[PDB]
């Protein structure tokens, strides 16, 4: 019986000392830092383990709408909307600081309360908007909500889409505070659970999400069973001359990024039909009954139809002898105006059964319905339009 | 050392040529591969003993 | 990807005829479709019997949509009790390399992406049977990525003939002549392929495209002068015979043409739908080849080092 | 350790001006045939990309960089050039400095693809070879900047030069040989799109002929729908026959060829840590690949 005690004693003592690289890189992990204004992010309010989204340094914006808009819509609607938002900051309205203080990040809980009127659970959504107005460090916060939601309405109408402008930035782990600016530390790639908090009293944290945007396609598809799940960031678009819509969702699903498109069609296909019908105003039609069909199937049969050789063409002696065909396209609702919900690769859960909770926390003293995720490993990806 | 001849003509040889030759060598490097399997590692280490 | 990776385990049932046990040890490197990324499954889940649809046996063209709904994984090592495999959509290993044995008629070159095709070709149709467990195993054929886009294009164009009451069978690559075995195609999945085409076909047509259509008389004049332009038309395109009859011309003038760029908007919409469509029919080329001791040709019937492709 | 490092040997005979330019080119993107420990510099140079006879153009450099393998040069010894490949060597280390040859600044959290030097040069005298380094510019601009230069070439048969990223001007025009270097990419665009926009127009003989804005949407929606009514909404059903179904396959392969070329996948993402978020021209940027 002594050799069984020796084999147990040997394996444990060998198991600690023979550990390679002294257990430094046993979790693979990465870290980011960036110094950004506390305008649209409140890391004091939004605690460690929330989503962050970066901007495009908004000087690009007001003429990209001049360049990429469909004809008939307004161009300066985006620039007039954005200038009122920088007015509502009342700190950096002077534009004189260049190169620094971008206010580049947007906290996820702020973006929920901007698009909050389009959700379903209004009682849950208004509780999110409460501590946005209450728990944030600033005055007239609801004025910023009304401008920035109008800006997102002005994003889709002036057709510079927010998913081309928004981009994933890593989740919060720690923040160092000062007036008007905070040193933000985040985790771009790797597991969320490996990130050292800095507080020895409270070790490793997790991902915190409001329950308004969290959607599980395990329920409405009826698909049970264990397995790994792919977290996603999904917007919603509704294009009309009316004031337009926006939503953000975080969808937990077993489906691949290559196969998400019929699933988002099953949810948001009602919104998909609308932006095909509407969203074409004012885009003027051509004159009615102008367009002919193709004689290409017809003229290819008869050898007596006049042709052209390579030496003939680009001469007007044969340009009149050939068939003349003038297509028109000014009344076409084409897919860039048929746009709707768009997604991106966000991260995966390597658990056998993915762990989700539904708790309420403060955010003193606002109690918010919150979904808590566990063991999130981050892999960002490209955006993808479902149009 | 270039060997020389005193030629019978009184015409001048004008110079002898004695110089140094320098040659850069070359370099090449050999290759091999030894590969071991998975379980062969732990048996040499002792993890499966 | 984890620090150790993620390795699924496919358990083997205990009833095993010993010749079927040696048949599994020849499956050292193959590609296995998992339905989930569950850690423990069975061979009945992997095999062709669960891989059928409800009541209906899928054909070759309908088997492509069944692939992209599932998760391709590669067997690493055959154990006596279970089979250990690594998924491909999940980060594949601790080291970043897998061996893949070629069950393919065509050799491989370095750097080329690998997509994978059902057993399609004549003669080399090889399916491993586990007759003690009454199971059948149809394993996919890894192939280079421009070849897989040909074979999907040959199958889909064959089904469009069936809706219209010659010929399209023969392919070529590295000078090899090879045809493919197919008898019928179900009318269900062909409509799923065709609707995936024509929606992506339409979404390339924007206002700048009609301006590009005015350059059709320019190319047919330019193919007279340079043989590189003659490398386009190939006499089998529509546009050679389309330029011989139709002389199109531009519309004028475009609405809000000062603020916008119509030729630029037609290209970017074209790059996201028609140039995307090589991904939409088959599955993605997840894997390319990086030999380390440099072998320019990986021969048919041999393993190869394997590294992900973005 | 266990970090992988390719070793590129320089052939001897370097003049003192030639080693100074190679001393300066520390953080740049360099391609190579196969991942291997030791390797000559002849496979690195631009002369190694030729097919003839012919110095390769912008189209071939896009095709080569799929088959070639990207690597970033580390410290440069006078003996050898030590470079690590991106796709295998970085998965253990995690952080590699990278200097921009691009005039466009880099923000934090950006995905970066590689572009051949078409936007707009090192040559060695004593070793008789040239070096061309690709441009590490961001991937959303990469689908734009390529498509702007294609749009100029269609005009060869408003301003396209305006590109304003993160509060900065760009001038695409800056001229002569840039246009003819790009001519082969232009012709494969027009031949792909016009062959696209004839076959769809032959299978649907009345796309353009259909009525505007309301019947076309009704034709769109039923085609856009998921329901089983699919084939009867599409097809129109001695004399020569239009070889349409063969022209399907030749166009799909040519469209399938250009999908690998113009994806410009995000090989590199930059995570700025302990420093400024904006990384400007001529500055080393840290690189973290996907885990």
């Amino acid at each position: 019986p002594n050799d069984d005690t020796e084999q147990a004693l040997d394996k444990i003592l060998r198991g600690t000392m023979r550990g390679g690289a002294a257990l430094i890189g046993s979790p693979r992990h990465h870290l980011t830092r960036q110094v950004i204004l506390t305008d649209l992010c409140q890391p004091n309010a939004d605690r460690a383990g929330t989503l962050l989204l970066a901007l495009r340094h908004p000087a690009d914006l007001p003429h990209l709408a001049h360049q990429r808009a469909p004809p008939g819509r307004q161009t300066e609607r985006l620039g007039e909307a954005w200038g009122q938002l920088m007015e509502a900051t009342a700190l950096g309205s002077g534009r004189a600081e260049s190169g620094c203080t971008r206010a580049g990040l947007v906290s996820f809980n702020f973006l929920v309360a901007a698009c909050a009127a389009s959700y379903d659970a209004r009682d849950a959504a208004d509780a999110v908007r409460a501590h946005v107005t209450a728990n944030y460090r600033g005055t007239r916060v609801g004025a910023r909500l009304d401008r920035f939601s109008e800006c997102l309405r002005a994003m889709v109408h002036t057709h510079v889409f927010p998913h081309e402008v928004m981009r994933f930035f890593g989740g919060l782990v720690s923040w160092v505070t000062q007036d008007e600016l905070a040193s933000v530390t985040a985790v771009c790639a790797g597991p969320q659970e490996a990130a050292h908090t800095g507080h020895p009293g409270r070790p490793r944290s997790a991902v915190i999400l409001p329950a308004c945007a969290f959607v599980d396609l395990d329920a409405e598809l009826g698909l049970g069973g264990p397995g790994a799940a792919f977290l996603y960031l999904v917007f919603t678009y509704r294009q009309r001359r009316d004031q337009e819509l926006c939503c953000v969702y975080v969808i937990k699903s077993q489906l691949p990024p290559r196969g998400l498109e019929p699933a988002l069609e099953r949810l948001f296909g009602r919104l998909r039909i609308t932006n095909t019908i509407h969203g074409t105003e004012d885009m003027t039609p051509p004159a009615p009954n102008r367009n002919p069909d193709f004689p290409l199937a017809g003229l290819a049969a008869n050898p007596q139809t006049p042709r052209c050789s390579a030496g003939q063409v680009t001469n007007p002696q044969f340009a009149d002898r050939l068939y003349r065909w003038q297509p028109d396209l000014r009344g076409r609702p084409t897919a860039r105006t048929c746009t709707y919900a768009a997604f991106a690769e966000l991260g995966m859960m390597p658990e056998d059964s993915p762990r989700c909770l539904h708790r309420t926390e403060r955010f003193g003293a606002v109690s918010v319905p919150v979904v808590i995720l566990e063991g999130v490993v981050w892999r960002p990806g490209e955006w993808r339009a479902c149009a | 050392h270039q060997p020389l001849i005193a030629r019978d003509g009184p015409h001048p040889i004008e110079q002898p040529t004695h110089n140094y030759m320098t040659k850069i060598i070359d370099r090449r490097a050999l290759n091999a591969a030894f590969s071991l399997a998975t379980e062969a590692i732990a048996l040499l280490t002792g993890e499966a003993l | 990807m984890l620090a150790d990776g993620f390795e699924t385990d496919i358990a083997i049932p205990s009833g095993i005829s010993r010749p079927d046990a040696a048949a599994l040890q020849r499956c050292e490197g193959r590609v296995v479709f998992l339905p989930t990324i569950r850690r423990q499954l069975t061979l009945a889940d992997v095999a062709h019997e669960s891989f059928v649809s409800g009541g209906v046996s899928p054909d070759t063209l309908g088997l492509l949509l069944a692939y992209r709904r599932r998760f391709p994984a590669v067997i690493t090592r055959v154990l006596p009790t279970r089979i250990v495999a690594c998924p491909l959509d999940v980060g594949l290993t601790h080291a970043g390399t897998v061996n893949l044995r070629n069950t393919s008629p065509v050799d491989l070159c370095n750097g080329d992406p690998i997509s994978l095709v059902p057993p399609v070709f004549e003669g080399q149709a090889t399916d491993v049977r586990l007759d003690s467990l009454d199971l059948t195993l149809r394993f996919p054929v890894p192939l280079p990525s421009p070849l897989a886009r040909e074979i999907v294009a040959r199958l889909v164009a064959r089904g469009i003939r069936d809706l219209n009451p010659p010929d399209l069978n023969v392919l070529y690559y590295n000078g090899s002549r090879l045809s493919l075995l197919a008898d019928v195609q179900q009318l269900g999945p062909v409509n799923a392929e065709l609707r995936s085409l024509v929606l992506n076909m339409v979404y390339s047509i924007t206002e700048g495209t009609t301006i590009i259509l005015t350059l059709i008389p320019r190319l047919f004049a330019l193919s007279a002068q340079d043989g590189y332009v003659n490398a386009l038309l190939q006499m089998q395109s529509v546009t050679r015979e389309a330029a011989q009859l139709i002389h199109p011309e531009a519309p004028a003038l475009m609405q809000d043409g000062e603020r916008r760029l119509p030729l630029y908007e037609a290209l970017v919409a074209w790059l996201t739908h028609a140039g995307q469509l090589g991904d939409t029919l088959a599955l993605a080329p997840v894997v390319r080849v990086c030999t380390f001791d440099g072998a320019a040709v990986v021969r048919s019937g041999d393993m190869a080092p394997v590294i992900r492709y973005p």
